[PDB]
């Protein structure tokens, strides 16, 4: 919402992060992997740092949850595919609203690459196509 | 012959061949809309 939580190693479910403020995307993944924490947290800060009108750091953030696919997760992996199809939509979306310093490819590399990933685990998703 | 001037200008103008023109709109070539299913994370289908 503006405040969702991030759950803790021991005595989780207390900490939080009010989403009016911006802070760094970096410490977040920090503050996230210093506590084990669910794959499943990393997609919904990021749908809150979307609905916060944000698209780049955003999408950037993530890069840094596609290293942790099943960290301590007991297979979700169906959550780091979910994860990398975030990626694989918004790379190629962001490169449709591209400007006059980069390229188109400049983002259509990473989609298509970080897409191959995405096929490793799971083919023909909803999104996949 | 005749000496004609030579018509190296439009000042009729073509106007009336020019705003019988209707201009078409391809700013985005999937119709200014992003195709997208990850950003409906609301639906009106539910209740109302």
């Amino acid at each position: 919402r503006g405040s969702i939580e991030i759950p803790l190693r021991d005595t989780d479910e207390v900490i939080e992060l009010d989403f009016d403020q911006l802070p760094e995307g970096d410490e977040v993944i920090s503050i996230l992997k210093q506590e084990h924490t669910q794959l499943h947290i990393w997609i919904a800060l990021a749908l809150e740092y979307y609905k916060q009108g944000k698209t780049e750091e955003f999408v950037k953030l993530l890069e840094a949850a596609r290293i942790d696919g099943n960290l301590d997760y007991r297979d979700h992996e169906k959550d780091q595919m979910t994860c990398l199809d975030t990626l694989a939509a918004y790379y190629v979306q962001q490169a449709r609203k591209e400007k006059n310093k980069d390229n188109k490819k400049d983002l259509i590399t990473q989609a298509t690459l970080l897409y191959t990933m995405a096929d490793k685990i799971i083919m023909y998703d909803q999104n996949h196509l | 012959t005749y000496p004609f001037d030579q018509n190296r200008f439009v000042q009729y103008k073509a106007t009336s061949l020019e705003k019988q023109h209707k201009h078409d709109l391809l700013t985005e070539p999937d119709l200014g809309v992003t195709i997208d299913l990850i950003n409906p994370d609301t639906y009106r289908i539910d209740p109302n």
